[PDB]
């Protein structure tokens, strides 16, 4: 419950930041560019923290089993239950990665290791380039 | 070959509810023909055994309420493995089963009874059947991020810069 | 205390995307 | 108003037994989406740099026009316009100091 | 004054170098790394949030 509690508080503050950026964008007059950058960076790094913390506690979330309350009436709130129950993605993202995979399209493994060696080589090359010139 | 996930899989059987109707007595009978009911479960074995013999908090409440549920234990305690048991019922529209597997560890040194371990979640709402929240949360967040990316790229397209003023619109 | 609660952002108008297919017997 | 809230209660479910089946595909497909992200990264960076280069060379064009259009002794300063409020170049040419 | 401009350009240059190295490493190992040894530290737990963090890196740089 502790992990889900931390997820709750962090997601609540993320939703609060979203409500903020919403009600300062809803104005008919656009504020200064710099305030928009500050709000963007803060909210976006907060989203990063959301992702990282959700990553950290996957085991606690998975272990939990969902069950409706005995006191909760489904006869009158079945629509509300179904609203939270449904999880299928929005369609546009679906065909989005479908076209993405269409465009992308032992052989695969050796290309994978070739990518490994290119990555390592590029990292070493840029380390050497940084070391070549004194930046301090 | 594209498969729809069984968690979102929803079966409707209008003919069965028209013929028999929705009741706790035949809720397992309603579930029998569904794809989610594995034919390898010991419940089906008990069903053929019964057929051959004929031819030849709320957990305790539902425990004490029905005698067929009793017969379910006295026919299920002998067979260990994947079994289907009822979780809870509120009439006349809501039933949920408890998907658990049993390993009757009768080894020396274990004073506990047979081990019961969950496997899946199944919810019978009306005539429909429903079967991770982590996936829901990550899906919502990723779609939100995609929409945010679209909005921000559009806004950056709207941005115009001049050296003598800075950035304006 | 709590500076401000969150505004109700329910979207019942969302149509949902539940796939329905195993109806035929 | 919907219900008295006691909805979420802790529960336990075991972890699914691992195998080669799903992690290798999960990670190679993650490689796929991140190769995607690299592709759109390169495309977005190229578009941004093209836009920046075009605009930037435009203001060097105006900049060179300003530099090679201005001559010189003259009392030059910056003033804030009454109507616009920004800084503009001004020259004192009166006989006040003469 | 001028010394403040000197310092500001100093963090300007070092920030360029650091963000350059960051985007270089991010794009080079954008191909996710799976290594059985405990020494390696590369985690891809939630599938699509990986792409979200990727576009995060893109927008930041």
């Amino acid at each position: 419950g502790q992990a889900l509690d931390a997820v709750r508080m962090r997601l609540a503050q993320l939703t609060h930041s979203l409500r903020r950026i919403r009600d300062e964008m809803s104005k008919a007059e656009l504020p200064q560019w710099y305030t928009l950058q500050s709000q963007l960076n803060v909210t976006l790094s907060q989203l990063v923290s959301v992702t990282s913390t959700l990553q950290h506690f996957q085991e606690t979330l998975d272990s939990t089993v969902v069950y409706p309350l005995p006191k909760f009436p489904t006869t009158s709130h079945e629509s509300l239950v179904t609203t939270l129950l449904r999880k299928k993605n929005i369609p546009e993202v679906d065909e989005w990665m479908k076209y993405v995979r269409e465009t992308s399209g032992e052989e695969i493994e050796k290309l994978l290791q070739q990518d490994r060696e290119i990555t390592n080589w590029a990292r070493t090359t840029f380390r050497n380039e940084y070391g070549k010139h004194d930046f301090k | 070959m594209n498969v729809t996930p069984l968690d979102e899989l929803q079966w409707k059987s209008p003919e069965w509810i028209q013929v028999f109707g929705l009741r706790t007595e035949n809720v397992l009978d309603y579930f029998a023909e569904s794809p989610f009911f594995d034919k390898t479960s010991n419940n089906q074995v008990i069903k053929m055994q019964r057929q051959f013999s004929q031819l030849n908090p709320a957990r305790r409440q539902i425990l004490f309420k029905y005698p067929m549920y009793m017969q379910l234990e006295e026919e299920l305690m002998k067979l260990d493995g994947t079994e289907y048991v009822l979780s809870s019922v509120r009439e006349p529209d809501f039933w949920v089963i408890r998907k658990q597997r049993r390993t009757n560890n009768s080894g020396v040194g274990s004073a506990k009874g047979p081990e019961i371990i969950p496997l899946q979640d199944y919810y019978i709402i009306g005539a429909n059947i429903y079967q991770t929240i982590f996936k829901i949360v990550q899906s919502r967040l990723m779609s939100t991020s995609y929409h945010l990316n679209s909005t921000l790229e559009s806004l950056y397209d709207l941005i115009e810069f001049q050296p003598s003023q800075g950035v304006h619109y | 205390p709590s500076y401000s609660p969150t505004s109700p952002s329910y979207s019942p108008t969302s149509p949902s995307y539940s796939p329905t297919s195993p109806s035929y017997s | 108003k919907v219900v008295k809230p006691s909805s979420l209660n802790s529960d336990k479910i075991p972890y699914v037994a691992p195998t080669k089946k799903e992690y290798i595909e999960l990670d190679i497909l993650n490689k796929g989406w991140k190769l995607q992200s690299l592709n759109e990264s390169k495309d977005l960076l190229r578009a941004s740099f093209n836009k920046l280069s075009s605009i930037l060379q435009n203001e060097h064009d105006y900049w060179n026009k300003i530099m090679q259009s201005i001559s010189n002794k003259d009392v030059i300063f910056k003033i804030r316009d009454r109507t616009s409020g920004q800084k503009l170049l001004a020259i004192k040419y009166g006989y006040e100091d003469s | 004054m001028s010394n403040q401009a000197l310092y500001e350009k100093l963090e300007q240059t070092r920030t360029i170098l650091s963000v350059k190295l960051a985007e270089l490493i991010n794009m080079t190992t954008i191909a996710d790394r799976n290594d059985d040894d405990e020494g390696s530290f590369a985690q891809e737990n939630s599938e699509l949030a990986v792409a979200t963090t990727s576009v995060m890196m893109v927008n930041n740089q």
